[PDB]
């Protein structure tokens, strides 16, 4: 399959630029339609236009017309998108998809690229252990606390402990920054023969904490 | 503007058929797409030109367009169909996606696992408590926590975050924090966590002393 | 006009 390769996750001023970059690796945008959709959080998806590389045109949404430019760099076979004049509605994940010509569905489309709009700093969390004080079953877990903008990831053991992880969607505290909390449910005798640590990066403030739950 | 209305939730038992319609002016007289997406994840496409398959989709997705509506058909649902779908189809040259709805896979009821877990030593030297709940692994998604510090109903001091339907067994489950200054803290000594949900008979209390 | 016809397919 084609693999469409969308730049990291940006935090951008009202009324600023922001530029996301849709890279094909494994494809060509050639001969075919590459176009842009958000998805603002825990909301649908929106169409916003589409570029044809090798006819040089592009066909905008009457909404985003005047604020939006999609180009192409043949060389490269990468895509990008600028949005100009920012504002906090803008806050969105932006998704880069290709489809045929003369066709208006998308057969592949990129990770999306998370662009929030905010006058506010950014803020790496403060990482905290989530240790019982239970049968056959124990529950451990992380606390990430008061960090700005979304998102961050979570990992236990580097990626090596999947099964039992339950990482909550983050929560907008009463001061504007997040919070969120990851468990792992264990077999409490593991409790005293095996490590389980979280590991905690927030790469808009290019933060990396390791930490261990222990009882 | 051209709307195009999908109902916000669909349930569907194991095994039965799930109908997801889309609503639209001249929908028939237009070709639709229906995108499917899992919590976390990109859209997939899973039917174009109102009922062709592609290559990947399993034959039990099928795709219908008629009058003013387009219907999504997933006969046999499992598990791994729950995730939100989404019509697609153009009017006056734009890409106009549906409305989204968000299809639930039924299970049996599962009474939720209840954990509470006091704040660490580090967090209580920053200067405030978090105390935290999980309820893990439930069905249906209704469910209340109540939080009681020294047998006081605790309100507008806690925030709660539900995650969507596991991908192999279908349950939700729930993270409560209780948020308290250190001050506050250390003034009381017991720390409660009282759970409701169809599965249990009797309210399950989770606590802990605080020291 | 006719370059919209590259976008999607009238039916």
């Amino acid at each position: 399959q084609v693999t469409l390769k969308e730049s990291g996750a940006e935090v951008k001023k009202p009324g600023s630029s922001v530029k996301v970059s849709c890279e094909a690796s494994g494809g060509t945008l050639s001969n075919y339609v590459i176009t842009w959709v958000r998805q603002a959080p825990g909301q649908g998806l929106e169409w916003m236009g589409g570029f044809i590389p090798t006819f040089r045109t592009a066909m905008y949404a009457q909404g985003f017309q005047g604020r939006v430019t999609i180009t192409a760099d043949e060389s490269t076979s990468i895509a990008y998108m600028e949005l100009t004049n920012l504002r906090s509605e803008d806050t969105a994940v932006y998704y880069c998809a290709r489809g045929p010509l003369s066709r208006g569905y998308y057969d592949y489309w990129g990770q999306g690229t998370l662009v929030t709009v905010s006058s506010a700093s950014t803020k790496g969390p403060s990482v905290f252990p989530l240790a019982p004080s239970s049968g056959g079953t124990a529950a451990l877990g992380c606390l990430v606390k008061d960090y700005f903008p979304e998102p961050v990831t979570v990992s236990w053991n580097s990626g090596a402990l999947t099964s039992g992880v339950h990482t909550f969607p983050a929560v907008l505290q009463s001061s504007g920054l997040y919070s969120l909390s990851s468990v792992v449910t264990v077999p409490s005798s593991s409790l005293g023969t095996q490590t389980y640590i979280c590991n905690v990066n927030h790469k808009p403030s290019n933060t990396k904490v390791d930490k261990k739950a222990e009882p | 503007s051209y709307v195009l209305t999908q109902p916000p939730s669909v349930s569907v038992s194991p095994g039965q058929t799930a109908r997801i319609t889309c609503s639209g002016d001249k929908l028939g007289d237009k070709y639709a797409s229906w995108y499917q997406q899992k919590p976390g994840q990109s859209p997939v496409l899973v039917i174009y030109q109102d009922n062709k398959r592609p290559s990947e989709i399993p034959a039990r997705f099928s795709g219908s367009n008629s009058g003013n509506t387009a219907t999504l058909t997933i006969s046999g649902a499992q598990a791994m169909d729950e995730a939100d779908y989404y019509c697609q189809a153009w009017d006056s040259n734009t890409g106009v996606f549906g409305t989204g709805t968000k299809l639930t896979v039924l299970r049996t009821v599962a009474a939720p696992s209840v954990f509470i877990f006091p704040p660490s030593d580090e967090q209580l030297k920053s200067g405030t408590a978090s105390v935290v709940c999980l309820l893990n692994n439930f069905y249906p998604r209704e469910a209340k926590v109540q939080w009681k510090v020294d047998n006081a109903l605790q309100s507008g001091n806690s925030q709660e975050s539900v995650t969507e339907q596991d991908s192999k067994d279908s349950t939700y489950s729930l993270s409560s924090t209780l948020t308290l200054s250190k001050a506050d803290y250390e003034k009381h000594k017991v720390y409660a966590c009282e759970v409701t949900h169809q599965g249990l008979s009797s309210p399950v209390t989770k606590s802990f002393n605080r020291g | 006009g006719w370059l919209a016809g590259l976008f999607y397919q009238h039916k």
